C-alpha cells in the first residue's frame, strides 16, 4: 500500500 | 509460537542485564511469519523507541537495527514510511521529544538513519528523512 503521512517537518 | 508482543516484550525488558537474542532475532523471525507482521511490529517498536526508560528504548533500537538487517523488503518498506520515520523524528528533534531523550538515544537513530541511507538507497523516504534532519542542523 501506498499512503502514507505527510513528512513531519 | 509466541506474539510480536509477547517477543518484543521480553527483548526490550528494561530488566534484562544483557541483550536478549532469542527474543531479538524471535521478533524479527516472527515479524517475517505473518501477513501483517511488518505493519504491527513498526507500531510495537516506535513506541518502545520512545520510552522514557532508556534501556527499554535502547534495546528496541537494537531490534529495529536487527531486523532491518535480517528482514525485508516488507519490512525495510514499513520502517521506509513516514507514518514510522515521523516517529523517529519525534525522538531526535528538539521540537518534539528531544529534549527529554538522551544523547545516546538520538546518536543511535541518527546513526541507523546513515546506515539505511547508504544500505538501503531503495527507501527514498529515509534519504529524505535524513537529510530533512541534516538540513535542519540536527546532523551533523
Amino acid at each position: 500500500d501506498d499512503s502514507d503521512e505527510d513528512l513531519l517537518e | 509460537p509466541e506474539t510480536l508482543e509477547a517477543r518484543i516484550n521480553r527483548a526490550t525488558n528494561p530488566l534484562n542485564k544483557e541483550l536478549d537474542w532469542a527474543s531479538i532475532n524471535g521478533f524479527c523471525e516472527q515479524l517475517n511469519e505473518d501477513f501483517e507482521g511488518p505493519p504491527l511490529a513498526t507500531r510495537l517498536l516506535a513506541h518502545k523507541i520512545q520510552s522514557p526508560q532508556e534501556w527499554e528504548a535502547i534495546q528496541a533500537l537494537t531490534v529495529l537495527e536487527t531486523c532491518m538487517k535480517s528482514c525485508g523488503k516488507r519490512f525495510h518498506d514499513e520502517v521506509g514510511k513516514f507514518r514510522f520515520l515521523n516517529e523517529l523524528i519525534k525522538v531526535v528533534s528538539p521540537k518534539y521529544l528531544g529534549s527529554r531523550t538522551s544523547e545516546k538515544v538520538k546518536n543511535k537513530i541518527l546513526e541507523l538513519l546513515y546506515s539505511w541511507t547508504v544500505g538501503l538507497p531503495e527507501e527514498v523516504k529515509i534519504a529524505e528523512a535524513y537529510q530533512m534532519l541534516k538540513k535542519q542542523g540536527i546532523v551533523k
